[PDB]
């Protein structure tokens, strides 16, 4: 029950790309879309659901925090927990990702858990 | 100050057939555009561009008085318009040829020609923009001997009380290399109001370094101005760019 | 506007006898109000930034004064204004008949500066006088200090030019670009480096300002 | 009841081009109009109202959103639910839509449902 | 209640020019000034306070709204409800003027009612 | 209570210079530094903290302001309520004053009480 | 309990350098990294946890303001108080320090407790 937990993944070196903002069962959602800054990999998408999962009660700061990131475009790292959401079509537009955590990156690491 | 601008000289070697291609084609080139030469002196080029269209503006010169005919030339299109100005000498006296020509991105407020002592010389043209003035010269072929004086008439003109404000920048043919001009105006007591600024490469094919600028040193910021060769156009000169050094 | 200013940590024998230096021949607009052209970017901008706002100028002094790591000394030149500086706006409008889009950011940041620009370099003659900044530390405030009559000076019957900066370049569409800026909200081109210091034989070394994103800070006071 | 539900409409690549805040029937609302970035095809007008409809628990963030899209003036996909508001003199100032969404844009797709 | 009701008046093509933040009896209030973007005209002055009147639900939305106007200077619509706010001294430093809505404005018209 | 009692006091065309956020006594609460923009007087001192005063139920709508004032670093009026706060260590760094109002100024004059 | 309590600690004229937000024990938290304006020391990290500590009431407005400083690059002072957290995985990547206050900071001086 911590973002810095071994059975979370993350990606290191992300810049936010793509933001989207809806409703899914009552509850207010949002997701991201982040692509390595070299150009790497393939993209991460990530989500967060506002009355959903054990992450709910982050929703409000992961939210400022992914829209701040976005608009600086710096460097990132994302922290996800993978199968998470179940909707056929949600996950098929976005992910399964629930997004648990965001740390800034330098040039050499990024300042969070491993 | 001089350094606002983007200047270059050019010596066209113009022929009746040749001309024309050299104004839409070469000369087009080096100044269409936003980043394009805002002022260019030209050398030799008996006629303006056939798409130039006369503007009518009698006028009247600071120096001497021979006949200077000011044109617009069109370098955009109809729906986009880019209307430079060219200023253009031609017949001198009863010799006549002068064939000097400054383009500039926008209307002289002042024109300058200048006639050195030496009675063969080709004048010494000029425009003025606010405080700053775009002068060029052609000297003589027998190894320039009048480019001393070219630059002392210019140099004593501007000394005047009235004038001393502005800044001035001379580019054009020498037809001498920038080390000898520098000792004779060594000679002449003149080596230090102005300073000379050549590419470090020849400028005529054969062939040493014939087109260049001198500028007053008391101009703000003249340190700043480089004499950099450009690559070769359709004549036997290197046009020769004037830019800031980046900062 | 009849006259405007600039901040620098050059002393006035100096500046008065060179004035101030364009730092290239970028004429894209939106690269200077952002300050993309200026000493924090590409640095090679053919505009000078000068503001018509005294208190913008002990904004800018204030933004080095609190500064741990400057040690120099700021003075306010008091600049005459002619038809070679111009207002943002008109400029702004015109572009944007042109295709070109200004975001809230870039407009919220114009808003703030009091900006006018200088197309050429600006000469002695323009520059009426000096005015010494002086910094109380314990405080904050700055303060007048000396102030020198500049002898070149030509009271010459001029203003600000009204219309639209000549020569503008077109793009573009769609830009989201970093905006520059320092101290309150003040744009990079109002920072001591954003003319040239090109002086001879005055081989003095200019403080370096840092610069920010303005983007995401503006952002943060337009969200709530 | 999700954003991306096919009896709900989409317009992509538009630009967020007015904004709009006041109040009715006790409610706080916004309004957006947002056209084609390219200038083609007809405005989009979408509305939401805080204490109304199903996509009620959203207004805040879709306003913060809607705001943000807005200031950056960046190309939107935006997703509405038709024929939802009522009262004649709002529809006609504004429309019947109620906004369920908001999309980043790339060149090629958009980061939300279809 | 509606902001665009026709016994609320409006002010076309105006600029925020100045904001201010207080409270009294309680409440946290703010007011707005605005003038004709063309400079013509006398200036328009609203406040919101929070916890009065019937236009108090709106008054976080309206403020952020009423600052992120004030902050990009755009030509906007004001929509006012007059004789509402009672204190004298309230009244002569501001006015009686409840603000109700405000509507972005583009060269040719508002994006609100009329 | 108003900003605008006279028994209040207020200082125009200040800057907001500096910024402190801490919390004392369970509150969370803010304080900031105010200097004349044209090196006049001396420096005022104000705090506002979340759960104490009469003050209380305008905190963030202060905090916010002040935070805006202080990024743009426009001139203000500042209005203050004087001997509020009473731990010595509070008062002796800071001051007694609470933030009781802020009001943005043109060139001759404030828009606010005085 | 208050910021400026002698026996908490403080670092003067530091930057904010890295951010972190992330979620422990149900509780939204965030993390900051702060270092020397000149480059020289050791930088220093702190914590806020929303849920947990004495601290916990201000958990909202230490993270907007220390988001804030961030994107500025200010000079701040960074309060602390030692040995609050006691998850061994949490520590380890960041530190056991509770972040209870953040000062502006001049070139001699910072605008908070000493």
């Amino acid at each position: 029950e911590w973002t810095g937990d071994n059975t979370n993944a993350y990606y290191s070196d992300e810049v936010i790309s793509e933001l989207h903002v809806g409703q899914i069962d009552t509850s207010p959602y949002f997701c991201i879309k982040t692509v390595k800054a070299n150009g790497s990999g393939t993209p991460v998408v990530a989500c967060a659901v506002s009355k959903q999962s054990i992450w709910a009660p982050s929703f409000k700061e992961l939210l400022d925090q992914a829209r701040y990131f976005y608009s600086t475009g710096q460097s990132v790292r994302i922290h996800v927990q993978k199968n998470i959401w179940t909707y056929p079509l949600f996950v098929n537009t976005f992910s399964a990702n629930a997004l648990v955590g965001l740390s800034s990156c330098s040039a050499t690491q990024c300042f969070g858990p491993k | 100050n001089i350094s606002d601008y983007k200047v270059m000289t050019w010596n066209l070697q113009g022929s009746s057939a040749s001309t024309e291609s050299k104004w839409n084609v070469n000369v087009r080139q080096l100044l269409s555009g936003t980043a394009g030469v805002d002022i260019l002196m030209v050398q030799e080029a008996g006629a303006v561009p056939t798409s130039a269209v006369p503007t009518g503006r009698h006028i009247q010169p600071f120096g001497v008085g021979i006949p200077i005919d000011e044109y617009t030339w069109n370098l955009g299109t109809t729906s986009r318009q880019d209307i430079r100005y060219i200023y253009h000498s031609a017949i001198d006296v009863g010799a006549r040829r002068v064939n000097l020509a400054i383009v500039s991105r926008q209307r002289a407020d002042n024109v300058y020609v200048l006639r050195p002592t030496t009675v063969a010389s080709r004048p010494v043209i000029g425009i003025g923009l606010g405080n700053d003035v775009f002068l060029t010269a052609h000297a003589l072929a027998s190894g320039g001997p009048d480019a001393a004086a070219i630059v002392r008439v210019t140099i004593n003109f501007f000394r005047q009380p009235q004038m001393r404000h502005l800044s001035w920048f001379l580019a054009g043919d020498f037809n001498r290399s920038p080390d000898r001009l520098e000792n004779d105006l060594m000679t002449e007591h003149l080596e230090r109001v102005v300073a000379v600024l050549a590419p470090t490469e020849p400028t005529q094919i054969g062939g040493g370094i014939l087109d260049y600028g001198v500028i007053v040193d008391r101009a703000p910021y003249s340190q700043r101005v480089e004499a950099l060769r450009n690559p070769q156009l359709a004549s036997d000169h290197y046009p020769v760019a004037f830019l800031a050094r980046s900062c | 506007v009849d006259f405007v200013y600039r901040v620098d940590s050059t002393p006035p024998d100096v500046i008065f006898r060179d004035g101030f230096s364009l730092l290239g021949y970028n004429r894209n607009f939106q690269q200077f109000i952002s300050g993309r052209s200026c000493s924090g970017g590409s640095s090679d901008s053919r505009y000078i930034a000068t503001t018509s706002s005294v208190n913008q100028t002990y904004a800018i002094a204030r933004a080095y004064y609190s500064r741990s790591t400057f040690k120099g000394n700021l003075y306010r030149y008091q600049i005459r204004a002619d038809n070679n500086f111009y207002s943002l706006l008109p400029s702004i409008t015109y572009l944007e008949t042109q295709g070109g889009h200004f975001n809230a950011y870039e407009k919220t940041m114009m808003r703030l500066q009091r900006e006018y620009v200088s197309t050429l370099s600006i000469l002695p003659e323009n520059i009426q006088k000096a005015v010494a900044l002086v910094y109380d530390s314990a405080t904050g405030l700055v303060k007048d200090g000396v102030s020198t009559m500049n002898a070149s000076y030509l009271g010459l019957s001029t203003t600000s030019n009204p219309g639209v900066i000549p020569f503008l370049p077109e793009p573009q569409t769609y830009t989201q670009q970093r905006i520059d800026a320092f101290g309150p909200l003040i744009s990079s081109c109002f920072s001591i480096g954003s003319v040239c210091h090109s002086h001879r034989g005055q081989r003095a070394d200019v403080y370096n300002m840092s610069f920010y994103d303005a983007r995401p800070v503006i952002e943060l006071i337009l969200s709530k």
